[PDB]
Formats: C-alpha cells, structure tokens, sequence
C-alpha cells in the first residue's frame, strides 16, 4: 500500500461484538490524513473494519453498499428475516479477497467482521489479503495483534469467559488497548472510532474518541 | 548446512544413577553411504563426548579434546569431571565464534565425587536434566524421548528407552542409520551395545 | 513541482510551479501545470490520464449535464485505481478540492498541497490557513506558501500560476520570482 | 526412490522401492510406486509422482476408449507415445511395461526431457547406479522367473542399502502375456538380513 | 579422476584413471595419479586439477624428511592421520586444496594391509575398499556382494577389473583405463597388463 | 524470548521466559536467560556477557570498589561497537536499567517484546513498590508466554535493591508443567534387539 | 507472495474398523497466535473426515470444493453415499485442475473402504494420492509418527528372550488406545514444537457415525 | 526524530524530541537525545562517536584549556569525516551552532534543525526566525516548530526536551504532549 | 550428440554415435539418430533431449504426406528447404526445437548426391562433409587434407572410419560408436560392421 | 592462437601462429608467441601472454643464477616445475621445451590451474583441435627434420585455416641438443595456396 490505515481491534463481549479503529491514514512516515473512518457499518448488525491500502479499502466500502442494494432488489424482507447476516458479509468478502489473491491483484487489506447475527451468536471473523480466515474471542490487525491482542486476551481467554464479560468491561480493555496503541505505535492517532453491535441495544457507533 | 552432509545423530538420557548415551554409526557423503563404523561418541576418562555434524569436524574436535583433556590431567593430576568438560567444550566451541565447527556436541557422564548423573548440550549449554539430542534426526529424537522418557529409569529400563528412541528416530530419518550403538555409563561399569537397525 | 488548491469563501485557487526538470536538468522553467478537465474543473500533477478524463467529462456533459468535481475525482480515481489535486467549482458545492494520493485513494479537503516542494511547507501551511479566506488572503497564502516551497525545493521554481476558480469565472494569475521571492 | 524394470524369457520384472522423503524426513515407507494402468500396463514413477500418477491414470482411460473403438488393447508403443507427447508439451522418469501379442513383452523409458527408449533393463532414481550394477553383473534373457524376482529384489536391496533416500520395501511385479503379477512386498530391513545370511555378501555390516 | 582401493587379506591394490582433460582435449591419456609416500605406503589422489599433484608432492615431502629424520618409517595409520590433518587444515585456509586421496599401505610391524579414504574436507575412514566421487556409484554394489576378508591378491584384482569394466559401461566419460598398484610386504609394485 | 526490566522506588527488577528455541523447535525448556555479570549486576540478552563478567570482576578487585552498572555497559557497548541486552542493577550511586544506548523506567526485549510492553505501559505508575515491580515484570513476561510463539515455559525473576543482596528467583512462576501421559512407555527388558555387547575400559 | 504458512499439525489413523483424524486447534501467523481453536479437521458428510494443512486459504478452498463436490454427487446419484475411494479419486481431480497453481495444501481424508475397515488417504498439493495405514501432515509431523510407528506397529519392537528373532507381532488398538496414543503424541509435540498447543481434535469415524473429542493442550 | 538549536541574544538554546523508533513501533518514548559533550558544550543526532568526542575533548581540557564550540566540531568531523547539530556557548562566542550533515561537512548556522519532522518545518522556521530573538521568545519559536515537527513526523513525538546553553549555565525544559500540541 | 555427414561421388554417408545419457548413467548404447524421410533421403539429427526426436518424427511425417498426396518424392533441395523454414519458424517460437541435422540424399532426377546440414536457428547449407557442434573441431582437418570429389563410397568410408578414431582418441566424451548408413540411388543401407 | 610442440628423432619441433585479436579485431598479425628463454629452452604464449612474457623471462635470469652457482644449466624439469609453482602460487597454457644431455628432448606443458604434464605432443589455443588431429594423423617418431618442420607448418595451417582467431603467419622452431634453430616466419596465406597446390588438399576452396 501507500495511504494506509493501521490496526483495528475488536472482542466479543456476553451480549455482542465491540470494534475499534483509528481514523488516520499515514503516508510513510508521514501522517497524513486525519479524516479515514475505517469501521463500516453495513445493516444495522454488521461492522466492517478494514485496515491497510486506504485505496482498496475505500473499494470495499463500495462494494458492501453495493451488496445492501443488490439484497433489497425484489426482496420484501430486506429489513426483516432476509437482512443481510454478519456471516453472508464475511464469505462475500472473504471471496472477493481471496479470488483477487488468486488472480494476483490482491485487495492489500485485513478485514475484521463484527456483528450479531440473527439468532443472536457474536459473529467476529478476519481475513486478509491472502484469504486467510480465522475466528477469535478477541481480534486485532497489524500493530494491534502484537500488542492489543494480550490486553484484550486477559479478559477473554477462551470461549467461556465471553459469557462472563460485561460491556462495561469489554468497552474499558477496548479503549485501554487503543490507548497503549497510541503510545506504542508510530502510525497510529489519538482519535478513533468505536462501534458495539448488541444483540439487545443493536448498533452503537461512537466517533471521535480521543485517547 | 555442513551438519547435513554427512548425518548422523546423538542423544544422552539421565537415570537412576546411570546415563546413557547413543548415536547412529553412518558415515554418508549426501545420499551416498561410505562407512557404518562412524562411532561418533568418544569418552576422555570417564566423560563421555558425542559430536555430530560434519565429520572432519567430529574427528578435529575429538583430537582437540583429547589434547585437551591430557593436558589437564597431566597438570590437574586428575581426570576432568562432566561439568568442568563441558565448560571446556563451551569455551573452546566460542574459541572459533566466526570460524566456527559445525557441529553438535553431547556430553554423557557421571560425577566421580557427587556421583550424580550429568548430561549437556550446547557454546551455550543446555544443561538438561532429561534427555539431550543432538544430529539430522533432532526433531524425530524429541517426538521419540518427549514421548518416551520417564524419570529415574534403571539402567536397563533406560537402555531399553534409550535404544528405542534412536532406532525409530533413524528409521524416520534419510541420513542416520547403519547400525547404532549405546553407552550404558554407572560409576563402576560401562556398557558398550551394538544394536540391530534396518540397514537402508 | 509545488502545486496546492485552496477553498475560499468565493470558491477555490489553483496555484502551481512552472518548473519540470529531469534531475539537476530545468528541461522547461515555464511549464503550465494547471490544466482543464471540464469547464470550472481543474487539476495538477504532483497527462494522459488527463486526456481520459476531459474525454469522460465531456461525454458525461453531453449526456448527464454539467459535473461535479466529485465527479471529475470518481473519474480520475476509476482510472488511476483501475499524485493528482482536483479543484473545482460548482454553484451547489461553491467550491471542492479533492486530492487524489499516489495509491488511488481520493480525499475531499479545503485545502490541498502535492509534490516534492510540498513536504517543506507542511509545517507552514497548517499554521498560517484559516476558513474562509477572502480572495486576496488566499492569493497571498497561496503566494507565500509557494515561495518557501520554491525555495527550499530544486524541482520548483520560475513564475506561480494561479487559477481562480469562482461564479464569476476563471481567473489567471501569474507571479514572477522577483515578487513572490522577496515575500 | 529407486525403479527398475528389465525383460527376460518370461516376461518383465518390474521392482520399486517404497520410500518417500520430504528432505531429509522420511514421510513415508510405504508408497506405491508402481502405477496398475490397466491388467496389461504398469507404469512406475521416480520424481513427479503427481505428474505421473494422473498422467497415467489417464493413460488408462485412452486404452480404455481405444479397446472399445478397436476392439483391440493399446500397445505399450502407443501408450508411451502418447505419455511423451503429454510430457513434452507440458516441459521425472517412468518405465511403461507391458506384454501385447504384437510386440511382446515390451519396456519404454519416458523422461521429462521428452525422451522415450525402448529397452531390456532401465533403472532410474537416486539408487539407480547400485541397480544398474546388480542386473548388469547378473542379467540374462534365459534367467528363469523365480531367478528374475529375486535378482529384481537384489538390485532394490542394493540401492536401499547404499543409497539414503531409497528404502522401505521392495514391490516385485511380474508381466507377464495373461497379464501383471504382483510378486509382494518385501521389507528391505528383513530383506538385507536374509540375503547377507544366504549369501554371504554385505561382509562389512555387522550382523 | 576415477580411484579405486581394495584392501585384501595380505596386500592393497589402487587403481587410477588415466585421462587427464583440460576443456576441449584430453591432453593426456596415460597420467599417474599416486604417489609413493614411504617404501611401503601408497597415496592416490583425484580432484582439482593443479591442487591434486602439489598436494600430493608436498605430504610426500613430509613423509621423506620424517623418514630422514628419525631413521624410520611412519605407519600407514600415522601417515592417514598426517593427510587427514594436511587436509582439515586446508579446507579452512584461504584457498583449500580439492583433493581426495586413498591411502593403501602395509604395516610392517601388525604385518596387516591398510586403507584409508580421506576426501577434501579431511574426514578420514578405514575401508576395505573404497572410492571418490561417482566412483563408488558404479563399483559398491559389486564390492557389497563379493568383498571378503581372506581375499587373495588374484581375486582382488578380478574385482577390480570387474569394476572397472561396470564404471566403463555405465559412466559418461571416457578415463581411458586405469593404473593398477599392489602395496603388500614387498613393496609397491605396478600391474601393467590390466 | 521475553525479557523485562522495571525499575521500582528503591531498585530495579529483571525477568524472562526461559524457552529456547531452534526454529520452530524448542532445544531447552528451561533455559537461564538472566546472566550475573556482578553480584548486583546483571544482564539478560534477547560469551560477552562472561568476558564482561570476568573483566568486571578483575576491575573491581584492582580499584577495590564495587562494580558499577556504567562500567559494564560502557564494556558492553564498546566491545559489540567493536564487532541486545538489558543492563540493570544496583551500585553506589543507585538502580539502573540499561538497554543496548537507552535508559528506562520499564524496558522488554525479544519476540515478545511488544505483549510485554503492552502489560507494561497498561499497568506500569510511578513509585513502585518491590512486589508490584515484581507483579508487574511477572505478568509482562507471563503475557509474552501466552502471546508469543517464541516464548514459554517458566519466569525467571532477578531482583536487585539498592540495600540488599540481589535475589535470583529462578522459575519464580512455572505456568507450564506438563500433565501425566496417558500411558507409561516403559518397553520390557529385551524388547531391543542386540548384536554384541562389551564392557569399556574407563 | 500468494501463499502463507498458519501452521496446524493434523494426524489420520486407520483402525481396523475405525478412523481417526486428529489436528491442533491452534492458528498461527509467523510467531503471533491467530486463534486458539480454529478446526482444520472437517465432517464432509458421508462418514468421511477432511483435513487440508499447510497453506490456510488454499485449504478453505479445497475443503470448500471438496463439500461443493459431495453435494453435486448427491445431486447427481439421488443422495447415494460416497466411498471414500471415489472422494479420493475426486480430490485428486480438484487439486489436478490448479497444477500449475497448486493449492498449497497437503490433505487428508479418512473413514471407512466399502469393506468396513478404516481408510486413511493422503495428497500431495499437485495431486498423488495413497492409501494409508496412518498418516501424520504439518509441521511437527515429524514429532510424531515415529512414535505411532514404534507404538502402533511396533517398529524396532522385538518378543523378549528370542534375541531380536520374533518380532513383537501386531496386535488389535482399540480407539480408545488409539486415542491415548494420539493424545500423547500431540502433548510431545506440544512441547517441543512452538506451532503445536492450545488444544486437539480428534475427529473419530465408526459404523455409528463421526464423533468429535476435544482435549485441551498447553496454550504457551 | 526532530531536533533543532537556536542562538539567540544571551546563548543557544538546544530542542529535541523524544521519541526513538523501530519502523512503526515505538521502542522508547523518554529518549534522552541531547548529549553533554563537555561543560557548556552539547550535540544531538538526528553513540559511540559521542563517548569518543567527549574523550577527546577531556584530554584538550586537561592539556589546553577549556575548548569551544568549534573545537567540539572538528572533533566531530574528524573523527566522522576520517547528521550531528553541536550547539554551545562560551564567553567569546557568547553561544554557536554547528551542523554536521550525513556527508561529514561542517557549517555553523544561526540556527539549525535536522531529523525526519526537520523537513515539514523548513519552511515554518525559514519565516519565523529571527536574530538576537529574547530567551522566552526563543523557547516559543522551537516550541512551535518542533509541535509543528511531531504532528507531521511519524518517528517525532513525546516530550520536547530543551536545553538552554548562557552564561548563567545549563537549564533543562520539559514540554509534554499537553501543551505544545495546543499551541 | 556426434553426427557426421560425408558426400562423395555417387552416395552420401552418415553417422551418428549411439549414446543415450540422462544425468548420471548412459541409459542406452545402440540409439539411432536418423529418420528416413523418403526412400531416397535421409535425416540425422542431433541437440536435445526430446526435441530432435519430436522434430524429426514430424518432419518426416509432413514429407510422408507430401508424397502420397502427390503420389511423388520431393527432391532432397525440396525436403532440406522445408526443414530448414520448420527451423527458422521453431527459433522465433514459444519453445524452439534445439535440433541440429544433416540432411543427405539421392536426387534421382540429377542422379547426384546431396548433404544438406542446417543448424537449430535454421541455417543450411550445402556441404560436402559436415558435422554439428564440436564434432567438426575433429574432423575437419582430415577431411580438408583427404577429400576428393570422386571418392568413391568405399575411401569414403575409410575417411569417415579415420575421422572417428580420432573423435574417440581427442574427444572427452564416450558416444559409444557410430552408426553408419549410406545413402545412394539404390536406396538407403546400413553399415553393420563399422 | 595456435601453439604446438612435438618430440622427434631430432630433437622438438615448436610451432606457432602470430595473430593476436581483440574481440573480432585483429590487432597484430606478427605476435611473437615464442619465448626464447635462453640459448636451449623456449616457451610458448597461448592465453595470458604478459604474465608468460614476463615470468619466463624471470625464468630464464633464475637458469643463468642456477648456471653460475652449479657451473650446469637448469633443467627442463626444474624450469617447468619453478614455473608451474609461480602459476599455482597465482592461481593460459604454455610449453616448456629444452634439450639438455641428461633429460634428452623434454617437452612440459603448464597451465593457469597449475598442471604440469610431460609428454611428446602438446597443443595449446583456440585452434588446437585440428593441429592436434593433423599431428596425431602424421605424426612419428621416426619422422625426419625437414618432415617434421612441415608437420608443424601443415598443423598450424589447419588451424589457422578452420579456426577465425588462429592465422596471421606460422614461426616454427627445432629444440637441438646445441640449442634451438629458428625456421622462419611463414605467411599463412601464400602457405595455404602453396599447400593447396602441392599437397591437393582443401578441395573445396577454389584457387
């Protein structure tokens, strides 16, 4: 990449998914612009977070309004039943990523999938630029998998602690790992997006927090 | 790589007031077989040195240790213990930090004071307390003690393992086999075993 | 080259260099760099691309009325992403500066400076532009900004271009290193 | 990896190694080598076994169409023909054994190179060296069947002995005009102490 | 260069190729690549092609002025040991020595035959019977199946002959025959109608 | 490896993961990562560290002074200048803690570098006492061994105060000791086959 | 750089009338951990159990393919059940078509022959395929199958007394020993190998049906 | 790294800040960067040569008398010659700047910056320095330029460490993130 | 490959060795390189591996074709041009055939000899004697002393059994004999006993 | 270039071409490739022409220092191994050709990997393929020395003639037990017409 966003940081919580991002997008060393919302919200269930080729993410941004258009062609229950799911989001990008990769024009990105889906589970999957796909409690992009990731991880080791963990507690590791983000990471910014998809409250997405 | 041109593997297990010590007698030139009478194991006194790696090496190395364990007994007047062997190794490994042997040395022995049994891998030591491996095959040498090793074995149990873990981590690897050969070491005695391997 | 658009409280400026050089060689020291995509739509290189472009708006005038400069970016970026400054003009927008980055991304921002003499005016312009500038403020933030860029850039250099981009037209300005070096 | 496949007065003996090596690990002792083409046809594979094993699966399907448009089997000339027209279009060695009326026992040697070449005896692999010595010193046409399994089971041996990267077992095959006969496999471990204790050879292995 | 060793019951027999190629020609067709060490040791070398024959003059050099020295001749086995040693110290020097030599030599006080192989890097070997390079693909096949201890010096020699027909059958060079010599009690002495 | 450094109100704490590796391979498990140049001097590095010890000892025994943790990084410094470690210990003159040149309040070294200092800056205040320094270096390497691949095992804690002996609390945490096997392996005896057997002459 | 490397060590036994397939949970990227359970061990239907290790979006793919194949069978031979020699061959067929641009996988596929008795199958990335016995892939495929070879088929292993004559003769493993064996095996390789802890599936194929384990491993 | 020393009416005035990078991770966000070479004599990069310039100019001290400035300079390029900014005063020279480029040329600057941030505030310094400035009207102008420095530099940050170089003696500023980033 | 090509008064001989050698074995020692592509011209050829095999068999089934379809034998000028442009098409190819062959026949209508050798880049050219590659740095000077335009086929044999014992005595390479045929008006024929 | 020599009944035929090129230019068609290292010993240049003109030279004042200090001029033997240690020591193809009382003719050839061999025929250069076939042809014993200076004239023509950088004009030299008798220099092209004309060879150039 050349403009390029830098990690994104996310856990599941007993009632739903958090995701945080930054909002700059560096330029080398220089940091350039300050103005790049990288979390994505697509339905009122689903965010997307993108990190890496500022480019290509703005091309993924397309294509998911793009795909909430395609669904409600024909589609009386486009904002019922038939809503787009966290997970049909996820393998549509995970496709689109891994047939680039294929074709040897790869979307420089790694995409994290927040959301709930319809029957209630916290969706949180990756994908990268080579298709690589994983699912964990907690999860992070670049800066943040190195550093994040054992912050976020000492509140939800496993899958039996999700249950345990409170969205007090989990919005609290969240902007705690942002903050040691900022301190530790050269291309990283004071202010950052925040969204928390719960299966109960629904979408709550919080912009312009500063560390 | 030099270690893998001419293969070859050593691994020493501690026991009940005994060790052990046993390499693969293959001598090869890549794929090529040349000798099955390549006992990488030597002993100065009552320490025991197995080195694999280039074998020119080995031969150099030994030679060196030789000279050296001589020489210390002649102004000691006594024989070097295990510890004090491997401090040796250690340091004359680091003598040639850019011009270095490639090699891997095993030391095998039993303190003659403390009588305590004494293993070590290494220029930094692995002063393990278990099992030490060493060669082409060290990653079938560890699945094979990993798996098998249990503590204060007798030294026949420990033969037995010991022997064990060898011939199944030689039987997985290309470039170790031609026959293999133990060391069963107590105080008072030690045991030299030849054992019987598939011969491809 | 230093090239930078401004918005202002009429619309926008276009101020470029008119030096290209190849190496230590000035090949033209009076280069134009400013150039026309679509009637009050204008962009700078940090030009083939820009054929294409003209080639687009044109058929989009032809067909869908007059574009934006929202358009003109969503053109040069479906080009370039399948370092260009896109200012513009529109009654609706009273002015919009899009910067499009060496990866293909496209940014809106009031204020835009691309090139190689940029990056030592970085510093400059952050402090010294304000909102809202009236039309003789932003010549003269443009006209200082340039001039330091000049002066510290080898690649940049000779007169300032300038376009002014506003209802009531399209204006051409032009400053020669004996006024804007002694600023 | 060592294959090998001579002819004799009772057909062909086709002996492989079982041995595959991922460098210097031994991922397997018991691979197949040998290709069943069809009741009639074998082919053995030394390197690219992928390439191989496809290829002359597909081999089989083209015989398969031939003898019902024919109705008559594909000779070993056409099926290694057709083998090394595939293999040098796409540019690992392969013996193609097979006995047909017509030709008779018949052996081709097909390579990456594109080259093919009938023959009596081939060996190919990192062993073949030490077979090629063994059926060379012990070769002839009138060497009987029982004769001619074990001197294809001696040749293996002495590759697997001297050569690290061939090993496992033997696989003896034997075509004959009714069609292959597979002869077993054999451990090359229990297969060296045997043969050094009936014959009296490898005297520098201590046993 | 092809170099064959065979240690039988009471004598060591060497066998070198003849060839000697630079680039387009084989310059040569007849060259010895052995040199005598001691009355009753025997070095044969192949590899690169100036390093072999300074190599070999200068243990032979060695071993004479050891000889001169104490009045005595060195054991086949402290001779192996001093090449070895030649050899490792050259693999590490600023530019090693690319040669492999067999040793054959009779030891005239355990009145037993000895061969050592001693390639480049100087990893020395007793063997009896040995060879460098692709040699040993072509001739240990055959040593495997007909070597015994109690050989005679006849029976070696049809060995020999035997592999060396194999490597003249399946190698693809031509080294144009070899040159056969018996170390034993008596001394060296050369076959020349091989 | 995971190596830390934090410096409290009257000292400064060193720990590490004592896994060593060979690739993806772990050659020794318990490996002692923390390395004494002097007793109150030690180092830990993600041969020079004995020299340095060996040239300290001798510098100190000549100026009959203790040694000071500026002597031995100034050693280290210029001898791999001629040709990454954390310093840290307790002179005369006070605690300190060294990386190689930068000085630090808290410092972590090697794979698990980045996990350590995450803990670190998360829970890391000024005027530390001897136990939360030593509660705060433990979890910094315990995150580096549950996060990174390249370290595992056990923690080792060096603790040096200004007034004290150093204390080297070697396996000060073992978080990793393997459960029983399923089945004991023990072959029975002659389950190996032998082709000669003699005793050595030692 | 198209490919990649995620780790996961993956082990298929064939019993007499059982099979077995086991693999980490673990899902690493260079010395970072993924996740801590991501399954690369997959019920495809049919009593047939897959696993494609090695490169991990190339073994989403297959697996994905492998399952679009299955259910086209279904679709074509009204819900007949697939042998697991046919699922070979079709496995075969699916990473032929990318010879060129290989899957950078080496799968396994285990179950029952049409005889009753555990089938194990492994492939090469290109597309060779053998039936095996027993089968070890990944990383620390290494550590172990000497030990499955030295405890399931008693290589090197001989009857006390008969000095090396009698080899110790093969013998009938439960699942249940096998299961044990397989579960000490990873814990040996959990220790010496960083790619392999955080827990294991074993993924056990009957007449009854496929039948899941999960036991944990060491998480550092 | 974004480092910068001013001479001003009664000395020079040493700014740094404190931030060290290793790619995108920052491994110390404390640094120290500002070096006592001798008494009133400092230098910052933007180690090893540091310890052997203050060698070198102990012995002169010892032998010859206190050095200047220029002394320290010529050290410095000789033993760089066979990007330093050495900054000190003495009564003499009442406070001197050296720069010492990555190519081992010395100059002596009213003023200098060097480092990564040095580049976006070429321009901003070029405008806003002025000669015999007062003390605090010196402090604010490398406050300014080095806030301008870390907002634009990715490897500038933390603390902006001064040190004030006159004839009263050495004082040591600290500005956190708080107050400069407002300015 | 070793392929020599000699015209004399009434008849074109060639011969080619008969080695096969793939890597570290000579896999065959009775291989011919000709194929006849009428029965009155002749086709040796030499290069690698599998290309002159390929190119050969597909030459000779295009001028197969020819004459059934013209129920008539190109002349041995014809069939040389026609191999000569499938070389020049295969240097400028995809992958191009590293060929190289000598073309001798009988033209029945001039009732006189002709060789042809052209090279893989498509090079032909008409020759009295010719050989490929190095074979000629061997050959040439005995055939530049001893040629005669009216040598009859028996001293062409002659020549052509001096020009390889001199291939076999200075060349570093075994090629295992050579294969000689004999191309005149009574059609083409083999020398067994050369 | 092309450089031979030969050992006869009357002692050692040298012959050499003259044609130094630089690239595809001919630079000098009269090189002297001969060495005239003192009265009894020659050496020949083929490759590295400077440092075999200067160290055989140096070769040449180390005989005179040996001839002064054992009243006996060096050998051949001594004079090639001095010569081929200078060259291992620096690690071209040149002859060494004397005729000294004890030895007798003796021709040693050393080369830039520091070989150094005895023998009876030596050919050096880009054409030395056919010099060598033309000699091993007609070469003899027995062979007089009018005979034997043509022998080397007809061998360096063949050369000259086949090979682009060999031609120029041929220098022959005979080694004599009283010293080496130099035979002229003889044009390449009036030698060729000349051989053509008397000898019937080279039929297919039209004179």
């Amino acid at each position: 990449p050349i403009v390029t966003g830098t990690s994104v940081i996310s856990m599941k919580y007993d009632n739903g998914v958090i995701i945080a991002a930054d909002n700059l997008g560096s330029y080398g060393s220089l940091l350039r612009f300050n103005g790049v919302e990288r979390l994505i919200p697509v339905g009122d269930n689903t965010v997307v977070g993108i990190s890496g080729d500022i480019s290509d993410m703005q091309h993924i941004e397309r294509l998911l309004k793009d795909l909430v258009t395609e669904n409600a062609y024909d589609n009386p229950l486009a904002d019922a039943e038939e809503a787009l799911e966290p997970s049909y989001i996820f393998e549509y990008l995970a496709t689109v990523m891994y047939q680039r990769r294929s074709k040897m024009n790869p979307l420089w990105n790694a995409i994290i999938v927040a959301g709930v889906q319809s029957n209630g589970d916290q969706f949180l999957r990756y994908v990268n630029l080579l298709g690589v796909t994983y699912s964990s409690p907690t999860l992070a992009t670049g800066f943040g998998a190195h550093m994040a990731n054992p912050l976020l991880r000492k509140v939800v080791d496993r899958e039996s602690d999700i249950p345990k963990t409170t969205v007090q507690v989990a919005e609290e590791a969240i902007v705690n790992a942002m903050r040691v983000l900022y301190y530790r990471d050269a291309r990283s910014s004071r202010n950052f997006s925040l969204a928390i998809i719960d299966k109960n409250t629904g979408l709550t997405f919080k912009k312009n927090l500063q560390v | 790589d030099p270690s893998s041109i001419n293969g070859g593997i050593v691994v020493a297990m501690t026991g009940k007031d005994c060790v052990a010590i046993a390499c693969d007698l293959r001598l090869g030139s890549q794929s090529l077989g040349v000798s099955n009478k390549f006992e990488k194991i030597f002993h100065y006194g009552h320490v025991f040195l197995g080195i694999t790696g280039l074998a020119t090496d080995v031969t150099t190395l030994n030679e060196m240790f030789r000279y050296k364990t001589n020489l210390y007994k002649l102004k000691e007047e006594r024989a070097i213990e295990p510890e004090t062997f491997t401090q040796l190794v250690s340091s004359s490994l680091y003598e040639r930090r850019f011009g270095p042997y490639f090699v891997g040395p095993v030391v095998a022995g039993i303190n003659s004071k403390s009588g305590k049994p004494f293993i070590a891998g290494f220029g930094c030591i692995d002063e393990a307390k278990d099992f030490i491996v060493s060669g082409t095959a060290s990653d079938q040498l560890f699945g094979m003690c990993e798996s098998l090793y249990e503590p204060n074995l007798e030294p026949e149990d420990l033969f037995e393992t010991i022997s064990q873990a060898l011939l199944n981590a030689a039987d997985r690897d290309a470039l170790s086999g031609w026959g293999a050969v133990v060391y069963i070491i107590k105080k008072d005695e030690v045991v030299k075993r030849y054992l019987k391997m598939r011969q491809d | 080259t230093s090239i930078m658009a401004v918005t202002f409280k009429d619309g926008v400026i276009l101020g470029a260099d008119s030096r290209t050089t190849t190496g230590a060689y000035i090949a033209n020291r009076v280069t134009d760099k400013l150039t026309r995509v679509h009637d009050k739509i204008w962009c700078c290189r940090s030009q083939a691309i820009a054929d294409i472009v003209q080639y687009h708006l044109e058929l989009y005038t032809s067909q869908y009325g007059t574009p934006s400069t929202e358009t003109a970016a969503s053109v040069f970026k479906e080009l370039c992403y399948e370092g260009i400054i896109v200012a513009g003009y529109d009654d609706k927008n009273k002015g919009e500066v899009y910067t499009i980055p060496l990866g293909g991304s496209v940014h809106k921002l009031p204020y835009a400076i691309a090139g190689s003499g940029s990056t030592f005016i970085y510093g400059y312009c952050d402090k010294n532009f304000r909102e809202n500038m009236s039309k003789e403020e932003t010549v003269d933030f443009i006209k200082h900004s340039l001039s330091q860029a000049i002066k510290w850039d080898g690649s940049s250099g000779g007169v300032i271009r300038m376009v002014v981009l506003t209802a009531a037209g399209v204006e051409r300005l032009i400053f020669y290193p004996d006024e804007y070096e002694q600023l | 990896t060592t294959t090998l496949a001579f002819r004799f007065q009772g057909g062909i003996i086709v002996a492989v190694d079982s041995r595959a090596t991922a460098g210097n690990w031994v991922a397997s002792q018991t691979v197949k080598k040998v290709i069943e083409i069809n009741p009639f046809l074998l082919g053995t594979m030394a390197g690219g076994a992928a390439d191989c094993q496809f290829w002359e699966t597909w081999l089989g399907s083209q015989c398969r169409l031939h003898e019902l448009r024919e109705k008559e089997r594909i000779s070993v000339a056409a099926a290694s023909k057709i083998l090394s027209n595939l293999v040098y279009q796409y540019k690992m060695g392969t013996m193609i054994c097979g006995y047909t009326r017509k030709e008779g026992p018949t052996i081709y040697y097909v390579d990456s190179d594109g080259t093919r070449l009938k023959g009596d005896i081939f060996c190919v692999g990192s062993g073949q060296t030490f077979a090629y010595g063994v059926l060379d010193s012990n070769y002839k046409w009138d060497l009987s069947v029982e004769d001619a399994l074990y001197l294809g089971k001696r040749s293996i041996l002495a590759a697997a002995h001297r050569d690290a990267y061939s090993g496992g077992s033997v696989n003896l095959y034997h075509v004959t005009e009714d069609g292959w006969i597979y002869h077993g496999n054999h451990d090359v471990g229990e297969l060296f102490w045997k043969v050094k204790e009936e014959e009296g050879s490898f005297n520098n292995v201590i046993g | 260069d092809i170099i064959l060793g065979i240690r039988v019951q009471d004598s060591v027999i060497l066998a070198s190729s003849k060839a000697v190629t630079r680039g387009i020609s084989v310059l040569k067709d007849s060259d010895d690549k052995t040199r005598q060490l001691s009355p009753h040791t025997l070095m044969s070398f192949a590899g690169e092609a100036g390093d072999t024959v300074q190599f070999a003059e200068y243990i032979q050099a060695n071993i004479q002025l050891y000889s001169i020295r104490e009045d005595y001749e060195l054991s086949p086995q402290a001779v192996s040991s001093f090449v070895r040693q030649e050899l490792a110290k050259s693999i590490r020097s600023r530019r090693p020595y690319q040669v492999n030599v067999l040793i054959g030599g009779y030891d005239k006080k355990k009145n037993k035959p000895e061969l050592y192989q001693i390639d480049y890097l100087g990893t020395k070997v007793e063997l009896p019977y040995g060879a460098h390079g692709y040699s040993g693909f072509y001739t240990f096949f055959l040593l495997d199946h007909h070597y015994r201890p109690d050989m005679t010096t006849e029976e070696g020699l049809d060995l020999l002959k035997l592999c060396v027909q194999e490597l003249e059958k399946r190698m693809p060079m031509d080294f144009k025959g070899v040159i056969v010599k018996i170390v034993d009690k008596d001394g060296i002495r050369q076959v020349d109608d091989f | 490896t995971t190596i830390v450094g934090v410096k409290f109100n009257n000292g400064v704490v060193i720990a590490a993961d004592t896994r060593s590796t060979q690739g993806p391979i772990v050659a020794d498990k318990n490996c002692a990562k923390l390395h004494r140049i002097s007793p109150k001097i030690w180092c830990a590095g993600a041969a020079v560290t004995q020299l340095i010890g060996s040239n300290i000892e001798l510098h100190s025994l000549y100026t009959s002074r203790e040694p000071r943790v500026v002597s031995a990084l100034q050693m280290l410094k210029q001898h791999l200048f001629k040709y990454y470690l954390i310093v840290a210990g307790v002179d005369p003159t006070g605690s300190h803690l060294f990386s190689i040149t930068d000085v630090g309040y808290y410092l972590s070294l090697g794979s698990g570098s980045l996990a350590a200092m995450a803990v670190l800056e998360s829970h890391w205040k000024q005027d530390l006492t001897k136990e939360e320094a030593i509660k705060l270096a433990s979890d910094a390497i315990q995150a580096g061994i549950w996060n990174d691949l390249g370290s595992g095992s056990n923690v080792d804690v060096c603790v040096m105060e200004i007034g004290k002996d150093a204390e080297y609390l070697r396996n000060y945490l073992t978080p990793n000791v393997r459960e029983e096997k399923q089945k004991s392996y023990k072959f029975p005896r002659g389950t190996t086959a032998v082709l000669k057997e003699s005793i050595v002459n030692i | 750089n198209p490919y990649g490397d995620n780790g996961g060590t993956i082990l298929g036994i064939a019993g007499e009338d059982f099979a077995v397939l086991a693999g980490d949970t673990r899902n690493i990227t260079d010395y970072s951990i993924n996740s801590r359970y991501e399954p690369k061990v997959f019920d495809c239907g049919d009593n047939i159990v897959m696993s494609a290790n090695g490169f991990a979006a190339d073994g989403d793919a297959l697996v994905k393919r492998f399952k679009n194949s299955v259910k086209w069978y279904h679709f074509d031979h009204n819900d007949k059940k697939l042998s697991i020699n046919s699922a070979a061959r079709n496995i075969q067929h699916l990473l032929y078509g990318k010879r060129f641009f290989p899957y950078y996988v080496h799968t396994i596929i285990a179950g029952l022959d049409e005889d009753g008795k555990g089938a194990v199958y492994s492939f090469d990335p290109v597309g060779s395929y053998e039936r095996e016995q027993c089968r070890a892939g990944g990383a620390a495929a290494s550590l172990i199958m000497p030990f499955l070879d030295n405890q399931v088929n008693f290589k090197n292993q001989y009857e006390p007394g008969t000095n090396g004559k009698v080899k110790k003769p093969l013998k009938y493993l439960s699942v249940e020993e096998v299961i044990k064996l397989v579960r000490d095996s990873f814990t040996s390789a959990t220790e010496r190998h960083i790619q392999v802890g955080d827990g294991l599936e074993i993924l056990i194929v009957t007449k009854d049906g496929v039948r899941k384990e999960f036991y944990e491993l060491k998480r550092d």
